[PDB]
Formats: C-alpha cells, sequence, structure tokens
C-alpha cells in the first residue's frame, strides 16, 4: 500500500535506472515480459512498492523514464526488461542539454517539465498512500542535472509533504565527458541541498578505483561501474520491497538518518566486491565505500546497514557491537545508539550472503571539497561562461551556488568538531 | 455540619469539572497551535518554490532580449 | 460489574495485547472461536470474567477492547490471526500511514484523522458496562504512535469519561531492540503529556525482558514472540484480582491505594516469579519461598535499576496458584532478615499480599515451564527514578545540539515544547528525592 514513484532523467540516469529495475524484478522473480514465476510468496508481499498491478496479473514498473534526447531511451526498450515499461511514461525530447545545466534547468527542460508533471500525477493518484518519490540522475550532464533537479523543485509544489529521495551520481575527471562537469555539479548540489530528504553520492571517482583497483579491470567500461551501482540500489532498497520485522519505508528512514535537514547526503557501501566478520570488516573499509571520502578523515552521524543471505542473528548482533567498540572514537557521542542494523533472509542473485552500507558521515566534505576546487579553478578565470549566460544566467547565481556549498562543508565541520561535555 | 458535607462534595464536582475544562483548553491550544505553525512551515516552503518560479521567468526572459 | 476496557495502541500495544489476550482466553477457557463450554449462562452475567470478556446471544465471549494503529500492516496480522473470530470488525481500527516514528505526527498530523473515531469506538463499549471502572492503555515510550497518538487518546479520555482512572502499560526504550533513534524524544514527550492524565503506569524495560529470556529461558537473541509472552504473564498476575475471585483475593484499587502516595509518584517496580525454561523446571519443584527470594532481585525485574541504592515506599505481593499464607508469613520473615529493604519514615514497613488461587497458565509451544504456583511484586521505589535518568541522560545529547528537532517543528510543534517536556522530567526525578529524604 505504501507506493513509490521512480523517476529517471539524462543519459546515466536512465541507464543506471534501467539496470535498478532488472535486477529487482529478478529478485521479486517478474520476467521481461512482466509477469511472475517466483517461488515464495515474500516476493509479491510488497510488489505495489514500485510495481502496479493491471489487467492479466502484469506487475508494471512505477517508473518515469524522462530525457532530452532518444538516443539513451531507444537502448533501453530495445535492451532486457525493455517491454515491461509502461509506453505512455517514455517523455523525451528531441533538442538535448549539449551537457549544459543552464538548459536543462531554465531552457530545453522548462518546455518539457509540465510533459512530465502529467505522467507523475497520473501515476500518484493510483496511489493508496504515496511514500514519495526517488529520482536516478547523474549531476556531471545536462538533462539529468539541469531538468533533474528542475523536476525536484515542481514535485515539492505539488507535492510538499511527501518525501525526495535521489540517487546523485558524482562527476569524476576520470570517467569525464566534458570540462563543464564542475560546472553543473555545483549548480545541481545548490538545488538538492534545498529541495532533497535525502540523497545518496553515487560519485564515479569511488566507482572507478574499486573496478581499477579491487576488480583488476584496466579498462572500466561504463557496463562495470553500473554493475556496483545496481547492487548498491538494490540494497539500500531491500527493506522497503521485503517484509521483515521492520516496517520501512522512505519518511521513517529520512527521519533517522538525518539529524539536519541541509547535511541529508549518504555515503553508500556494498560487500562483497566468507563469514560473518569477516563481510562485516570489509563494508566499514574505505575501499567498499562507494563515495571517495575516508570514514576515518571524519566522524558518522548515522549509521545504517543491511545482511543479506542465511546467517547468524546472534553473530551479527556481536559483530556490529564490535565495530564499535573498537572504532568508539569515529563516532558522535551526542548521538546516543546511532547504528541500525537489520537482516534480510533473501540475498541478491549469485551471491550466499551480501552487505549494504548506509552512513551519514562529516567526512563526505572530501567529497564537496573536491567539486568546489574544480569549480573555483574554472570560475576564477571565467572559463565557459558563455554556455550558461547565452541562456539568460549570470555570475550571481554562480556565487550562491558556490557559497551555499561552501557553507555545507563548514556545517559538517562543524558537527564533526562538535563534542559532548 | 449539614452545610459543610454540602461544601465538601460540591467541591469535589467542581475540582473535577475544572479538571475537565482545563484539559479541554490546553487540549485545544496545542492542537491550533500545531495547525498553523505547520500551515506556516508549508506556506513558507511553497514561497521559496515559487520564487524559483519568478527566477525561472527571468532567465527565460534575459535570453530573450539577447536574440 | 467493575469492568476495564483495554486499549492498544502501535505496533507494541497489540502485538502485547495479541499475548495477553491469548493467555486471557487459555486461562478463562476460551475457544479462539470465542465459544466458552464453562460458562453456562447465556446473554452475561455478573462473573469475575465478565470484567474483560462481554458475552454475546450466540455464546461468543467478546474482550473489551479496541486495537488501534495508524498503519495497518499490525492489526492485518490479527484479522487474519488465531483469534479473528474473538474480535468484532469495528474494534479493529487501522489508518493508511504510520507515524514514522514522530510524537508529532502521532499526536497532531496523523492522529487527529482518527482520534474521533477511536473514541466513537470506546464509547460504544463504554455504553454496554454496567459500571466501568477504568481503561488499561497498552503502548510503547518510543513509537511515534504508541507515544504521540497515547498521549492524545488520555488526554481525550479525560474529558469524555472524567477522573475515571487509567493505567498504562508503557515499553519503556532499549538499546539492544531498540526499533529506531530519537526513542528519548518521543519518550519524554509522552511522559510529560501523560503524565497528569495517568492513575498509575506500570512501566517495562525491554532491556529487563530481553535480559532475562537469555538468562532464565536460555534464549540467544529472544523475538518480540518471546518478550511479549512474558510480559503479557506479568499483566496477567496483576489483572487476576479483577478477572478472578477468591477469599484471599484482593482487588488491585486496593493495592493501587498503596502504591500511589503522590499523583506524580504512580510508577511501580514489577518483579515476575519464576521464570524458567522446561528443561530447568523438570524434576525441580520451585516452592514459595524460593519464588519470594527471586522478587527481591534486580536481575528479574521489569526495569533495570537498583532498589538497594534507593528507598521502598510500597511493596506488594500478588502470588497465585497453590499458595497458602502459612508459606507467605514464614517467606516475608526470611527476606525481612536477609534484603536490603529500606522504607521510608513517612510510611508503614509491612508487606501487603494478595492470593489467587487459578493455577498459571502457559501459551503452548511457549519457552515458559508450567509452573504451579507464581508471583508477581509490585514495589513502589525511588531506585526507579534510574531509569528517568538514564533517558534523560541520551535526551540531553541530542538536544544539546538540536539533532531530529526539525522533524518535529517541521510537523508543527515547537522548541518550547521540548524545553517544557525536559523541565518536567527534571522535576519529576526531583520528586523522587524528596520523597526518599528523611522526615525532620
Ligand atoms: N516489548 C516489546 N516492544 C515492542 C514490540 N513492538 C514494538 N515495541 C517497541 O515499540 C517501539 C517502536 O514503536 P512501535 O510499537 O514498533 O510502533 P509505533 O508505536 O506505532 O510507532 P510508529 O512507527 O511511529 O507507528 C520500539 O522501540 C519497541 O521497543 C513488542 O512486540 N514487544
Ligand atoms: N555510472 C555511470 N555514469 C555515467 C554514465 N553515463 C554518464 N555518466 C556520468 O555522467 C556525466 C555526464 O552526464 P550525462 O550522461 O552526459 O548527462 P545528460 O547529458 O544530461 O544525460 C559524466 O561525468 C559521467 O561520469 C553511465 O552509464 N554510468
Ligand atoms: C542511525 C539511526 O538508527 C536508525 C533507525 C531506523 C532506521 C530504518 N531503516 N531503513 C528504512 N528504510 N531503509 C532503511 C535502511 C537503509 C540502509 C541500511 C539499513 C536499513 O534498515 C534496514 S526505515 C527506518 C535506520 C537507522
Ligand atoms: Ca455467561
Ligand atoms: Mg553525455
Ligand atoms: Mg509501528
Amino acid at each position: 500500500m505504501r507506493e513509490i514513484v521512480h523517476i529517471q532523467a539524462g543519459q546515466c540516469g536512465n541507464q543506471i535506472g534501467a539496470k535498478f529495475w532488472e535486477v529487482i524484478s529478478d529478485e521479486h522473480g517478474i520476467d521481461p515480459t512482466g509477469s511472475y514465476h517466483g517461488d515464495s510468496d515474500l516476493q509479491l508481499e510488497r510488489i505495489n512498492v514500485y510495481y502496479n498491478e493491471a489487467t492479466g496479473n502484469k506487475y508494471v514498473p512505477r517508473a518515469i523514464l524522462v530525457d532530452l534526447e532518444p538516443g539513451t531511451m531507444d537502448s533501453v526498450r530495445s535492451g532486457p526488461f525493455g517491454q515491461i515499461f509502461r509506453p505512455d511514461n517514455f517523455v523525451f525530447g528531441q533538442s538535448g542539454a549539449g551537457n549544459n545545466w543552464a538548459k536543462g534547468h531554465y531552457t530545453e527542460g522548462a518546455e518539457l517539465v509540465d510533459s512530465v508533471l502529467d505522467v507523475v500525477r497520473k501515476e500518484s493518484e493510483s496511489c493508496d498512500c504515496l511514500q514519495g518519490f526517488q529520482l536516478t540522475h547523474s549531476l556531471g550532464g545536462g538533462t539529468g542535472s539541469g531538468m533533474g533537479t528542475l523536476l525536484i523543485s515542481k514535485i515539492r509544489e505539488e507535492y510538499p509533504d511527501r518525501i525526495m529521495n535521489t540517487f546523485s551520481v558524482m562527476p569524476s575527471p576520470k570517467v569525464s565527458d566534458t570540462v563543464v562537469e564542475p560546472y553543473n555539479a555545483t549548480l545541481s548540489v545548490h538545488q538538492l541541498v534545498e529541495n532533497t530528504d535525502e540523497t545518496y553520492c553515487i560519485d564515479n571517482e569511488a566507482l572507478y578505483d574499486i573496478c581499477f583497483r579491487t576488480l583488476k579491470l584496466t579498462t572500466p567500461t561504463y557496463g562495470d561501474l553500473n554493475h556496483l551501482v545496481s547492487a548498491t540500489m538494490s540494497g539500500v532498497t531491500t527493506c522497503l520491497r521485503f517484509p521483515g520485522q521492520l516496517n520501512a519505508d522512505l519518511r521513517k528512514l529520512a527521519v533517522n538518518m538525518v539529524p539536519f535537514p541541509r547535511l541529508h547526503f549518504f555515503m553508500p557501501g556494498f560487500a562483497p566486491l566468507l563469514t560473518v566478520p569477516e563481510l562485516t570488516q570489509q563494508m566499514f573499509d574505505s575501499k567498499n565505500m562507494m563515495a571517495a571520502c575516508d570514514p576515518r578523515h571524519g566522524r558518522y552521524l548515522t549509521v545504517a546497514a543491511i545482511f543479506r543471505g542465511r546467517m547468524s542473528m546472534k553473530e551479527v548482533d556481536e559483530q556490529m557491537l564490535n565495530v564499535q567498540n573498537k572504532n568508539s572514537s569515529y563516532f558522535v557521542e551526542w548521538i546516543p545508539n546511532n547504528v541500525k542494523t537489520a537482516v534480510c533472509d533473501i540475498p541478491p542473485r549469485g551471491l550466499k550472503m551480501s552487505a549494504t552500507f548506509i552512513g551519514n558521515s562529516t567526512a563526505i566534505q572530501e567529497l564537496f571539497k573536491r567539486i568546489s576546487e574544480q569549480f573555483t579553478a574554472m570560475f576564477r578565470r571565467k572559463a565557459f561562461l558563455h554556455w550558461y549566460t547565452g541562456e539568460g544566467m549570470d555570475e550571481m547565481e554562480f556565487t550562491e551556488a558556490e557559497s551555499n556549498m561552501n557553507d555545507l562543508v563548514s556545517e559538517y565541520q562543524q558537527y564533526q568538531d562538535a563534542t559532548a561535555d | 455540619k449539614r452545610e459543610h458535607e454540602r461544601e465538601v462534595i460540591q467541591k469535589a464536582i467542581e475540582e473535577n469539572n475544572n479538571f475537565i475544562k482545563m484539559a479541554k483548553e490546553k487540549l485545544a491550544q496545542k492542537m491550533e497551535s500545531n495547525k498553523e505553525n505547520r500551515e506556516a512551515h508549508l506556506a513558507a516552503m511553497l514561497e521559496r518554490l515559487q520564487e524559483k518560479d519568478k527566477h525561472a521567468e527571468e532567465v527565460r526572459k534575459n535570453k530573450e532580449l539577447k536574440e | 460489574m467493575r469492568e476495564c476496557i483495554s486499549i492498544h495502541v502501535g505496533q507494541a500495544g497489540v502485538q502485547i495485547g495479541n499475548a495477553c489476550w491469548e493467555l486471557y482466553c487459555l486461562e478463562h477457557g476460551i475457544q479462539p472461536d470465542g465459544q466458552m463450554p464453562s460458562d453456562k449462562t447465556i446473554g452475561g452475567g455478573d462473573d469475575s470474567f465478565n470484567t474483560f470478556f462481554s458475552e454475546t446471544g450466540a455464546g461468543k465471549h467478546v474482550p473489551r477492547a479496541v486495537f488501534v494503529d495508524l498503519e495497518p500492516t499490525v492489526i492485518d496480522e490479527v484479522r487474519t490471526g488465531t483469534y479473528r473470530q474473538l474480535f468484532h470488525p469495528e474494534q479493529l481500527i487501522t489508518g493508511k500511514e504510520d507515524a514514522a516514528n514522530n510524537y508529532a505526527r502521532g499526536h497532531y498530523t496523523i492522529g487527529k484523522e482518527i482520534i474521533d473515531l477511536v473514541l466513537d469506538r470506546i464509547r460504544k463499549l463504554a455504553d454496554q458496562c454496567t459500571g466501568l471502572q477504568g481503561f488499561l492503555v497498552f503502548h510503547s515510550f518510543g513509537g511515534g504512535t504508541g507515544s504521540g497518538f497515547t498521549s492524545l487518546l488520555m488526554e481525550r479520555l479525560s474529558v469524555d469519561y472524567g477522573k475515571k482512572s487509567k493505567l498504562e502499560f508503557s515499553i519503556y526504550p532499549a538499546p539492544q531492540v531498540s526499533t529506531a533513534v530519537v526513542e528519548p524524544y518521543n519518550s519524554i514527550l509522552t511522559t510529560h503529556t501523560t503524565l497528569e492524565h495517568s492513575d498509575c503506569a506500570f512501566m517495562v524495560d525491554n532491556e529487563a525482558i530481553y535480559d532475562i529470556c537469555r538468562r532464565n529461558l536460555d534464549i540467544e537473541r529472544p523475538t518480540y514472540t518471546n518478550l511479549n509472552r512474558l510480559i503479557s504473564q506479568i499483566v496477567s498476575s496483576i489483572t487476576a484480582s479483577l478477572r478472578f475471585d477468591g477469599a484471599l483475593n484482593v482487588d488491585l484499587t486496593e493495592f493501587q491505594t498503596n502504591l500511589v502516595p503522590y499523583p506524580r509518584i504512580h510508577f511501580p517496580l514489577a518483579t515476575y516469579a519464576p521464570v524458567i525454561s522446561a528443561e530447568k523446571a523438570y524434576h525441580e519443584q520451585l516452592s514459595v519461598a524460593e519464588i519470594t527470594n527471586a522478587c527481591f532481585e534486580p536481575a528479574n525485574q521489569m526495569v533495570k535499576c537498583d532498589p538497594r541504592h534507593g528507598k521502598y515506599m510500597a511493596c506488594c505481593l500478588l502470588y497465585r496458584g497453590d499458595v497458602v499464607p502459612k508459606d507467605v508469613n514464614a517467606a516475608i520473615a526470611t527476606i525481612k532478615t536477609k534484603r536490603s529493604i529500606q522504607f521510608v519514615d513517612w510510611c508503614p514497613t509491612g508487606f501487603k499480599v494478595g492470593i489467587n488461587y487459578q493455577p498459571p497458565t502457559v501459551v503452548p509451544g511457549g519457552d515458559l515451564a508450567k509452573v504451579q504456583r507464581a508471583v508477581c511484586m509490585l514495589s513502589n521505589t525511588t531506585a526507579i527514578a534510574e531509569a528517568w535518568a538514564r533517558l534523560d541522560h541520551k535526551f540531553d545529547l541530542m538536544y544539546a545540539k538540536r539533532a531530529f528537532v526539525h522533524w518535529y517543528v517541521g510537523e508543527g510543534m515547537e522548541e518550547g515544547e521540548f524545553s517544557e517536556a525536559r523541565e518536567d522530567m527534571a522535576a519529576l526525578e526531583k520528586d523522587y528525592e524528596e520523597v526518599g529524604v528523611d522526615s525532620v
């Protein structure tokens, strides 16, 4: 009864969104045709969270595909699990963004945003009790960054009491398309802090290093990076899709993980990439983080983790309390019992047992310091500003975006150096 | 002593009724206060979003003056 | 006559109620369909079990209770549970959206939509009673519905029923089984609001119960089923004086007369005995003198605290099963000379004893062993203030940085409500110190 409307925008947003639906369809026993052929009744107890039950016992994914060019969305249709999506939810443009945040948020995206909302309202009136909206997109692009943050602001106008969740993809020089990426990122972050309740920081620099160093891939394609994103998203929504001792929803997650409305950016983690203590120690390791931030360089505010697969309930409870006592310096004292953990009996496809991690560490400021450094490195020389100013923007808006992001870092620094007495 | 027995039982009723009276007022206060406050937060939040719309209208207008 | 309408709010109260009413049906002999062969009087009666169970024309004995939750996923299990026929559809009330562990959403936002509906269902149960005695509210301290909606409910009940007795069975939060963070926030807020609207409140520390089931029942990771079935035994022994009769049976309100010296001091320290597995109970009879000594042991208390570090203001013993006064009077005399029992100088030191001859009953498949006798101690000690101490400490840690407060403010509450709730809690701990200090 707790439905969640999914939206994907941009070239990156649609591909990482497509992979998300492919994985969870396997974990719920859903074929590309849209039928059910599972074996457990635990797959259909919370199936109406992401799927709509239509005529012929079909489970159509509550997803809205948005882009400014047919190039990416055409691949989703012809690819696997492409005939399962609702044909009317495909909202695409023709002009494109050209990796420009200005065009996506003010020019091009504003001409198509109203057509997207019509699909959103249709998928919200069929909800018994709408949780909120999860958005998958990139911040280093144009459509996903510009129109992505644009859709959010427009959604909160009609749904102000609903929770806004996002899977933002942080750009990186290692996997860079253009040079104006730090601009699009900063202008996106400036919007995310104001209109989101919780945002997953999927950093490409972190994804690249994992595939390169650990997974041993000399030439990491986009497919290898998304495989880590798919498993990450599959984990963080396990308790949302599978029943258990814990009644989970988006708001309750936001209530417990966000002590301060501005500091709502998390740090995903997955393991492996085997016993319980080994799986536990590898989950809090800096190499298994989906964000290029060493957790020992900062302190945790709120921590949540999932343990999938058949394992000892007693052993899990011991290992979690063991990683806290041996590392009590990396956790704030003014937030008692700031580490929660639940166990799912159903493991991911192709794994005996896994572990997904979510952390609201103050060490996430390193991610913002990196982007801000790249931002101010080009903005001080007024480089590539004719792309944005030509769309009707000014240097004042860039200053606000920079200033707001710099304040956010100071906020993470404040509660990090904060003590109890 | 007869008029004393009347005073005691009447005072008990007066205190009991006052307990119900004050409780109803304290409750209606919080319920009205919480209502106005929540509406204010929503009114403020929507206003900030409507300012983004006005700002968005000026950006598309500023580009129009360059064509 | 003298009926008691129970109320179960939130996932805690409902699931606990599932264990309590299942235990009631076992002790009285009521089938899951509602039929009770021992009851010859059809339509009703003035028997002792008519306090918690009303009767119909079909012979179906219906519990005088109302289950309410802001989300249906909990009560829906009761609608399709084993005892689904036992309740009437108008007694199981559900919403569509929970409070999401938020006091403001439970007390104001979501609660306001259903609160008028709940009272109307409560009123219908009240109009069926010949003479209402009071209410029984089962809830958790930290749950958004168990703390928010409960406080909203207790205020309304005080208006619609005046100063009629309302007893609480709150669930004190515990880190080992803590559902979600901000537990102390919801706990302080519901304790502050219900304080002047509750005549007596029995606290149950989840950690205290958790430790018993690991020690006395040898369970590695006890589930909610293991805890609730244990709690139900305590609740059963307390209400045993209301559901049964006897020559040595003493009414609960007579115990309550001693347990409450001051309006603000209505938090007794419950202690049950004996808790023992079937393997350990085989070929080992536990006498009256042995289960009494277990009552004065900190490891068997429902709330973790140290009575030796505090003073007693009242002490009651509710025995059940094959128990005679001869053994009790001999037992107490022994304990009084081997324990750290220190009363305050403004109240008697004598113990009040109640005995119910109906033997205890265990849930089939339960971990508890079918014993011949049991005892529940309700002692009003100043050492229960230690419970508020650990809770207020954790509260002050988060409010010192205003963490998680914006979720409450954003729903309508003010910081003034927080500051007012804490200053009241600080006043409560002070009152527990004032009652402990010797006279002049
Ligand atoms: N002992 C015991 N405690 C429980 C049980 N179920 C829930 N609780 C307690 O309840 C607290 C959370 O509230 P819940 O009862 O789970 O749900 P709720 O009160 O309706 O709160 P919301 O989520 O806001 O709706 C937890 O801290 C638990 O300690 C139970 O079965 N046994
Ligand atoms: N993980 C992942 N990242 C991507 C993918 N495609 C693009 N990106 C990232 O997104 C940025 C470019 O965004 P882009 O896709 O062009 O946005 P759009 O033009 O609005 O659709 C680059 O910095 C890439 O690192 C993808 O398929 N997977
Ligand atoms: C630190 C404060 O304590 C907490 C209290 C409650 C939660 C809830 N978990 N939750 C929800 N939805 N997804 C999750 C989740 C996400 C990632 C990992 C583990 C999860 O939990 C199974 S609902 C509430 C989390 C932390
Ligand atoms: Ca009868
Ligand atoms: Mg591109
Ligand atoms: Mg609940």
